């Protein structure tokens, strides 16, 4: 069971603030601390600020600007972080994660994206990339799909809604225009296609859309 | 007997942009470092104190940080207003010491300066002295040349001249030159010019005035 | 009010001004001893507490004789106090015990 | 209220001594020491000593000549330092200011320069400087007035008593023959003059002298 659950992307205008929620499953205590760390995009892991539900104290990174406010829903569970007066400079990954107040993080959530910009939200558009019929197959066999002009990050894509790990390559996206663009890769053994199913499911957190596509031969 | 240590001693920055000043202390002194301003002809003035607690009267633009050896003052957003020298300051060991301190320098848009020549007072002149007075005021950068004219004639003798640090107004600087002579030196010349050559104008700005 | 329980109130009034006066002295003992750290007043006072109780950390001490004359006084008031209690819950329990067989 | 008051000058002459006041209003404590600090000219600030005029008791900087004895008047809320047998090295700016005993300097006084010379005093003589005829008026217009021939140091040079604060350098004193000489300058709009009124006025403290001076137009 999940521990910490928070959502997946929070697009934000400069100059606006946003709330991030962290919902804690699991065994509670009064002890507890919820962290949050915030990740900019390649550089690591920075201590923004800590809340003890329970008795609703919280502590702050002075070392950096005080964006934050942290607060808790001692009866929903939930911890949140208010981040205000953003800029692109405020644009990352926000890990929540709790610490039994022995010093360590035991467990993590899975982060937010935040991303600060004046952009539109953009559902991404979904393509199969079945091979070219003059294409002679190995034992194995690649397919793909296309995942392209969508804003703000991030995606999810997976293959048969996850029970397609083995053979799977996703590249990071490329920025072009104010839209995010990138590709998925499968690799499954010749035989075993298109006789069983291939299908890539992409969610986009920030749309709240999910979308489905077959991987069928060109007809 | 603590040494505190702030490196660097200058520091330029943009206006609207993240400045932060680094004291070190020679040994572990908690959280018992306190900041101070000191703008130009003024006393110092307490900014933070134990390392990262506000006083009241102080813009939130101004945090501070650290414990143990590491210490920092910082400014969200710094403007003209915050040119001034900082010192951080110990009360963790007897006796207090003191941080070498730090000048805070913003680096703004080129300025051209406005030049302005004062002939002598006839409140001066009678009392057998005369000073010419050109003002360069509010330039940027602070680098600038001042060339005094007679009648033509560069002059250079009888010439004094005083720039002011980084104006706390605008993050520009200004410079007054002094021509003095005596009433006798000053009578026997007809025009008196004080050139000014800029990084903004490969055309010295100028300015004249006959005694007549 | 019997005699055991004034003597404690007396000793805890008289504690709690050892602990003030104490704080005040230990830092006008303490500044222009270089090195000393017991030179101002709201730190003095968790010192004097630390001091009067015997638990003391050593995150703070005096270093020039009239710190330690000052610590000295602030020591024996802690302890004189802190068994003079002792010796009052000692008489009313006492006290208690000469009732409880008839006496 | 202005709680630490100290003169603006003194004059000493080399190896003679002099006593800087500072007097104290506001909330005084038992607990409250008085600082005193030095600072050279382009140089920063140097811890001197410290007493607590409560019980008298004064401590001073070791690692510096101890040309200092300090003192206070219980009644007259006053503090005393004594610097005796002074040369050039100790010509400075010493502020007093005001510790609770809690380590900071909350609050300081203006200080006192002291200038270690066998020169005379001098008042300064002031000069107005209003435009040369033929010089055109753009939205604005620049006045000044002149402050030679004084010593020792500093001058105040305030316009309209301290009305007009926008638009006024005062450059550095300059030195030559034992004398200073310096300028200020004022910049009204073109309109706002001389129809409305524009006075410097110029206090030195080591002559306690103040004068004002009008820059009306040239006759
Ligand atoms: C009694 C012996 C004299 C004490 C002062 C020694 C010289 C002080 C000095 O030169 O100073 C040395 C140095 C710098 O001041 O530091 C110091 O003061 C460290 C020296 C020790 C100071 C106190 C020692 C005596 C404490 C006895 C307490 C009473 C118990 C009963």
């Amino acid at each position: 069971q999940v521990q910490l659950q928070q959502p997946g992307a929070e697009l934000v205008k400069p100059g606006a603030s946003v709330k991030l929620s962290c919902k804690a499953s699991g065994y509670t205590f009064t002890s507890d601390w919820i962290h949050w760390v915030k990740q900019r995009p390649g550089h690591g892991l920075e201590w923004i600020g800590e809340i003890i539900p329970s008795y609703g104290r919280a502590n702050y990174n002075e070392k950096i600007q005080k964006k934050a406010t942290l607060t808790a829903d001692k009866s929903s569970s939930t911890a949140f972080m208010q981040l205000s007066s953003l800029t692109s400079e405020d644009s990352a990954v926000y890990y929540c994660a709790r610490e039994r107040g022995d010093g360590y993080f035991a467990v993590w959530g899975a982060g937010t994206t935040v991303t600060v910009s004046s952009a539109k939200t953009t559902p991404p558009s979904v393509y199969p990339l079945a091979p070219g019929s003059a294409a002679q197959t190995n034992s194995m066999v690649t397919l793909g799909c296309l995942v392209k002009g969508y804003f703000p990050e991030p995606v999810t894509v997976t293959w048969n809604s996850g029970s397609l790990s083995s053979g799977v390559h996703t590249f990071p996206a490329v920025l072009q225009s104010d839209l995010y663009t990138l590709s998925s890769s499968v690799t499954v053994p010749s035989s075993s296609w298109p006789s069983e199913t291939v299908t890539c499911n992409v969610a986009h957190p920030a749309s709240s859309t999910k979308v489905d596509k077959k991987i069928v031969p060109r007809d | 007997d603590i040494l505190l240590t702030q490196s660097p001693a200058i520091l330029s920055v943009s206006p609207g942009e993240r400045v932060s000043f680094s004291c070190r202390a020679s040994q572990s002194i908690g959280t018992d470092i306190h900041w101070y301003q000191q703008r130009t002809n003024g006393s110092p003035r307490l900014l933070i104190k134990y390392a990262s607690e506000s006083i009241s009267g102080i813009p939130s633009r101004f945090s501070g940080s650290g414990s143990g050896t590491d210490f920092t003052l910082s400014i969200n957003s710094v403007e003209s207003e915050d040119i001034a020298n900082y010192y951080c300051q110990q009360s963790n060991r007897w006796p207090f010491t003191f941080g070498s301190g730090t000048k805070l320098e913003i680096k703004r848009a080129d300025a051209a300066p406005t030049v302005s020549i004062f002939p002598p007072s006839s409140e001066q002149l009678t009392s057998g002295g005369a000073s010419v007075v050109c003002f360069l005021n509010n330039f940027y950068p602070k680098d600038i040349n001042v060339k005094w004219k007679i009648d033509g004639s560069e002059r250079q003798n009888g010439v004094l001249n005083s720039w002011t640090d980084q104006d706390s107004k605008d993050s520009t600087y200004s410079m007054s030159s002094t021509l003095t002579l005596t009433k006798d030196e000053y009578e026997r010349h007809n025009s008196y010019t004080c050139e000014a050559t800029h990084k903004t104008s490969t055309s010295p700005i100028v300015k004249s005035f006959n005694r007549n | 009010s019997a005699l055991h329980w004034r003597a404690a109130g007396a000793a805890t009034v008289l504690l709690v001004i050892v602990l003030l006066a104490g704080s005040y002295l230990a830092v006008l003992a303490e500044r222009g001893a270089p090195g000393a750290q017991l030179i101002t007043y709201p730190r003095a006072l968790w010192w004097s507490v630390v001091t009067a109780t015997t638990v003391g950390y050593g995150d703070l001490y005096p270093v020039t004789l009239w710190g330690r004359c000052v610590a000295v006084v602030v020591m024996v008031a802690g302890i004189t106090s802190f068994g003079l209690v002792t010796a009052a819950l000692a008489t009313w329990f006492v006290g208690r015990e000469q009732e409880r067989r008839g006496h």
